RNA sequence: AAUAG
DNA sequence: ATTTTACTAACTGATAGCGGAACTTTGGGACACCCACAGGTTACGCGAAAATGGC
DNA sequence: GCCATTTTCGCGGCTATTTTTTTACTCCCAAAGTTCCGCTATCAGTTAGTAAAAT
């Protein structure tokens, strides 16, 4: 990176000024070579701005804790910052690289953090049982039903299709009626609120 | 479903063929949104979905879109464990030794090509020339040119003859050898021998011919120009508790190969003098070759821990491998 | 189950025709040819190939006759 | 050099969890000498004669 | 014992090439020499002649027919990269293989079903 | 087959058998 | 959850005749991992029947043992013919009996 | 301790261990030795397949066995096919034939 | 690392 | 004559779009002179096989 | 050109249970892309009311 800032350098300089080459060529090998730590440094990427601003917040920090003799406290350093505290702490957990998933765990040496790691997106064996379960009682709740009025709950649900309908494409099965496909819908939704075909479903809350 | 395994070398069109994209930035995830960045180690438009049947964009975000790309992001609706099976591919700016095929003894470039190791790794480490097509020239294909010596006989002969160095140099000397003509002269100069060292020589060397006849691999394979890039959710870069991140050290050897790729086809573009590009290509070889077995080729790549990198040959091999802590022996539900 | 393994011979073989049997009783709707006791259908596959009623040759005469009708 | 001092006193191999079950624990763990740690010798290459 | 040491006898070097696919000098394995000699044989040709080698348990295990067994024991790397050169087919013939994909095993209680399948595969 | 008292059976991994019977007992191991 | 005595009676009728796998480490041979019909006892501790302990080296001065739940009627009858404790009295390296 | 079912492995998608994480007991080389010997075929493909990292075929196990019919759909294990990518991703094809 | 078998 | 229900219109919330200014983000530049680096390490041991050296 | 000697390479038991780590640091500016609040406007759903029908 500095080669590169030095090749840089070397499109631009100018020997009428008198000065000699090292002088102009060291502002742009470190400026190359910065910039290529703020750029590639770090496995999540924070940009220039931010990664000025978490060095200067160290190097406060650091002559803070000179002055004091113990670590300064957030609002300190807000304060000699002239930035608001929120943005120190932002500053703060930003600033963290990540951990290795091969680091040992406690005092072990054949341990590995990655060995501890779930898998959150994992559904539960007994949750996909109850959404079967759930499937089998509602095709049984609506055979107990009007051909008709089953066939619109499940368009307007989605029920054994890839899609849902709203009430215009419903009513476009036979008759093209908003109002009507709504009461139908509201009767369906009744019958099966009744008591005497909802104790199945009701186990499922 | 399947009957017997077939392993074999891997061509560029194989690796390409392999990838649903080409990662052309080391970056992972934003730093405030912690979404995957475009074209990155994570891309989404490569590797598949974060979350199952949704786009970065928010725009297709049910089953009833699956299969569609969305045209403002391009990342196909469909379910996340694809990310698991997702490849992806670098397109290497110049040629890469493979360091198994080039370091794991006996060497299977050096036995193929009957040049030393040392002076492979002097031609790789830009250190000697060799010659490629020795044209109407006294010069013979393999001999060790030194630069003094490189400038003379350019001066001599001018363009009769090519001489190279690196990687292309020995991709060009493998690619220009016809095997079926070696295993007859070695068949040929067998019928002669009587010494039993060089029967033994001959011999092995007469096995890997043949064995490069019959597998269909090509010897310029062993070279590699397209770098594959494993799935990452094999390497996952997951949130801790805190806000911490834990990562697997894959992603550190990617990122470094990546950016001295990339570095690479700036100075080429920039048209640098020859030395920071020889010394960029040393080092895209050596991030390449700790990318796949960091140790073998000199010290070891060690992180802000202090401790070596682990790379895919560990992943694959030793006590703690895959094949003995988790193929040969699990961990069991219904236990106690 | 030294009485099963003789009526068979090989105790691979034994665990197979078990199983199958223990499956016809468990999944299928066949029925026991023997009391069942209170027992699970591989105990009751065990004790009907101990009685000699259920071989590797019965099974397959059985699936044979269920695929003609 | 806070780094260098809590870096020995608490991921040290020899700075160890306080052995607490009882008082006889914590005096013979006081009282404890271990040839491995820093600069000593490893389980697995320690042969018979140590 | 005899066991073991009849899996440190199975491989011969050929000292005469005759007729069959083998030179002079190689370490190959003895049953494949066995059931080509018999083939030979059968077509009334020069058969092969071979000594039979002692090899270690660890460098008998090594040299087996299949890679995934080998990778699986030690030295993957070695393995491996002999292996990609050669281009070898795996069969799954053995037990860890089938361990480490995942299928029944080739005794036992699986042993007939493997049988079943070579039966296919011949038809 | 010793564990059996008849003959092995067909399908037997008897290799097995062999290495876990000679590796078992490795730790009891140190002219009229 | 709630521990229901029905709970119980229908875990007695589920363990009934389902046979179950102990395993002690290391597991040195094929004796190292036995089938036993279970016996349900109050308490934490399994119990173990003595003339099987020289088969897994197994004493009483803190040794712990693993437990495996044999799933599809397959791996019930392997466990029934071939692990259980009573089809395994003699020792396969030597052919003398090891329930002594 | 003891589990029938619960947390897995982000990468291998087997159990965790330990019974801070109401993990699994490991069936290891040896284990498997054993059921070798024994011939216990079966036994052992549950353990491998429908109990471990068959992410499919462990949820139509756990299905099975609350509908009480007791037989299984073994399918490949997560962790071959990891093996398979990362030998892949060392620049050399590994795959399957029919 | 330490501890149990 | 009264009660239940079907029809219809109005309210309201969600949502896609847009404006625009603040906010984050990226790329360029800096002219006393400065001109070859680490950088801890290792008391292993054993057997094989592979690479060097001897005449 | 084969016989011996030195140099790498890979290996060294299985199950459990207790527990995160830590150095190193410019600034400014102009230009560009993105976000966050507020407003609009449309559509669909919901709800209240009233007439139509039935008891
Ligand atoms: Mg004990
Ligand atoms: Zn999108």
């Amino acid at each position: 990176e500095g080669n590169i800032g030095l090749m840089k350098a070397v499109d631009k300089f100018e020997y009428r000024r008198g000065y000699k080459f090292s002088t102009y060529a060291t502002w742009w090998i470190r400026q190359a070579i910065t910039r290529s730590i703020a750029d590639q440094a770090r496995t999540i990427r924070i940009p220039v701005h931010m990664i000025e601003t978490i060095n200067k917040l160290n190097r406060i920090s650091r002559q803070m804790l000179q002055e004091m003799g113990r670590e300064p406290l957030p609002e300190e350093l807000a304060e000699r910052m002239q930035m608001p505290e929120d943005k120190i702490r932002k500053v703060l957990k930003i600033a963290k690289e990540p951990i290795s998933m091969e680091t040992p765990i406690g005092d072990d040496e054949d341990s590995h953090l990655g060995d501890f790691i779930e898998d959150t997106t994992l559904e539960l064996p007994l949750d996909s049982a109850t959404a079967t379960s759930l499937k089998a009682a509602t095709r049984d709740v609506l055979a107990g039903l009007t051909p008709r009025e089953a066939k619109v709950l499940r368009m307007r649900f989605g029920i054994d299709m890839n899609t849902d309908h709203t009430l215009e494409e419903v009513g476009k099965q036979f008759d093209v009626t908003r109002e009507r496909i709504r009461q139908i819908e509201a009767k369906a939704l009744r019958k099966l609120r009744h008591p005497s075909r909802s104790e199945v479903l009701r186990s499922f809350l | 479903e399947f009957d017997a395994i077939k392993i074999g070398l891997a061509s560029p069109d194989m690796i390409r063929s392999w990838s649903f994209g080409e990662v052309k930035k080391p970056e992972t995830i934003n730093y405030r949104t912690f979404k995957p960045e475009r074209d990155g180690l994570f891309c989404a438009r490569i590797f598949g979905p974060v979350k199952d049947y949704e786009c970065l964009c928010g725009k297709y975000k049910r089953l009833k879109h699956r299969g569609v790309i969305c045209e403002k992001c391009g990342v196909e609706v469909t379910q996340t464990k694809v990310r698991r099976d997702r490849m992806g591919h670098i397109e290497l700016a110049s040629p890469v030794a493979h360091i198994w095929f080039l370091k794991s003894l006996p060497s299977r470039i050096g036995l193929l090509m009957d040049m030393p190791l040392r002076d492979i790794e002097r031609v790789l480490y830009f250190e000697m020339y060799v010659v490629t097509e020795p044209g109407m020239t006294d010069l013979e294909r393999g001999q060790m040119l030194t630069e003094e010596e490189y400038l003379d006989r350019l001066e001599e002969w001018g363009d009769e003859f090519t001489a190279k160095m690196g990687a292309e140099a020995i991709k060009d000397l493998l690619a220009s050898m016809d095997l079926p003509a070696e295993a007859e002269q070695m068949r040929e100069e067998l019928d002669t021998t009587n010494s039993e060292t060089k029967r033994k020589k001959l011999t092995k060397r007469l096995k890997l011919v043949e064995a490069f006849v019959a597998s269909g691999n090509k010897p310029e394979w062993m070279i590699l120009t397209v770098l594959p890039v494993l799935p990452p959710d094999l390497r996952p870069l997951v949130p801790l508790d805190g806000g911490r991140f834990a990562t697997s050290d894959l992603n550190d050897l990617y990122r470094r190969v990546i950016n001295r790729n990339n570095r690479l086809k700036r100075l080429l573009e920039l048209a640098a003098p020859d030395i920071i590009v020889r010394n960029e290509k040393r080092m895209l070889q050596e991030s390449v070759d700790a990318l796949l077995d960091n140790g073998r080729r000199g010290r070891a790549i060690t992180g802000s821990n202090k401790r070596p990198l682990k790379s895919l040959a560990d992943m694959i091999k030793g006590k703690q491998g895959r094949f003995r802590q988790n193929l040969l022996g699990k961990r069991v539900d219904y236990s106690g | 189950v030294q009485d099963a393994v003789e009526k068979i011979g090989n105790r691979f073989d034994l665990v197979l025709v078990a199983a199958r049997r223990a499956r016809q009783m468990q999944s299928g709707g066949k029925d026991a040819l023997v009391p069942e006791e209170n027992d699970k259908p591989t105990v009751i596959a065990l004790r009907e190939i101990e009685e000699g009623l259920i071989t590797k040759d019965v099974l397959d005469a059985r699936e044979r006759q269920e695929q003609q009708e | 050099i806070s780094a260098a001092v809590k870096e020995f006193f608490g991921s040290s191999q020899l700075s160890q969890f306080m052995d607490q079950n009882n008082p006889l624990s914590e005096v013979t763990h006081k009282r404890r000498i271990s040839a491995l740690g820093p600069g000593g010798l490893t389980r697995e290459r320690a042969g018979f004669e140590v | 014992i005899e066991t073991i040491v009849r899996q440190m006898l199975r491989k011969c070097t050929i000292t005469f090439a005759g007729d069959s696919e083998f030179l002079p000098g190689e370490t190959v394995e003895y049953s494949q020499v066995k059931i080509a000699n018999r083939k030979l044989v059968e077509e009334g040709k020069e058969p092969a002649r071979f000594e039979r080698e002692l090899l270690g348990i660890t460098k008998a295990s090594l040299a087996t027919e299949s890679f995934i067994s080998a990778a699986s024991f030690q030295e993957t790397t070695r393995v491996l990269t002999e292996a990609a050169v050669s281009g070898k087919r795996d069969d799954l013939r053995g037990l860890k293989e089938n361990v480490i994909v995942g299928r029944l095993i080739p005794a036992g209680t699986g042993f007939a079903y493997h049988q079943d399948r070579q039966a296919k595969r011949a038809q | 087959d010793l564990a059996r008292g008849h003959l092995v059976n067909q399908g037997e991994a008897v290799g097995v058998i062999a290495a876990q019977s000679i590796g078992e007992p490795g730790t009891q191991l140190t002219i009229q | 959850e709630r521990e229901e005595a029905v709970v119980w009676d229908i875990l007695d009728e589920v363990i009934r005749e389902h046979p179950v796998l102990l395993n002690r480490a290391p597991t040195l041979h094929r004796l190292g991992i036995q089938a036993f019909e279970p016996v349900l006892i109050e308490g934490k501790a399994i119990q173990l029947h003595p003339l099987v302990c020289a088969a897994y080296n197994a004493d009483f001065d803190g040794d712990q043992m693993a437990v495996h739940v044999p799933l599809t009627l397959e791996a019930q009858l392997e466990a029934r013919t071939l692990m259980m404790s009573t089809n395994n009295i003699l020792s396969p390296a030597s052919g003398d009996p090891i329930i002594v | 301790h003891a589990r029938s079912t619960g947390s897995y492995s982000l990468v291998t998608q087997q159990p965790l261990g330990g019974k801070a994480q109401f993990g699994g007991q490991r069936f290891g080389e040896m284990e498997v030795w054993a059921l070798e010997a024994y011939g216990a075929a079966y036994t052992l493909q549950e353990m491998l397949t429908v109990k471990s990292d068959d992410v499919n075929g462990r949820t139509k196990m756990y299905k099975n066995i609350v509908d009480g019919n007791h037989a299984m759909e073994p399918g490949m294990p997560e962790s071959f096919n990891v093996l398979l990518k990362e030998i892949r991703s060392l620049g050399i094809n590994i795959e399957l034939e029919d």
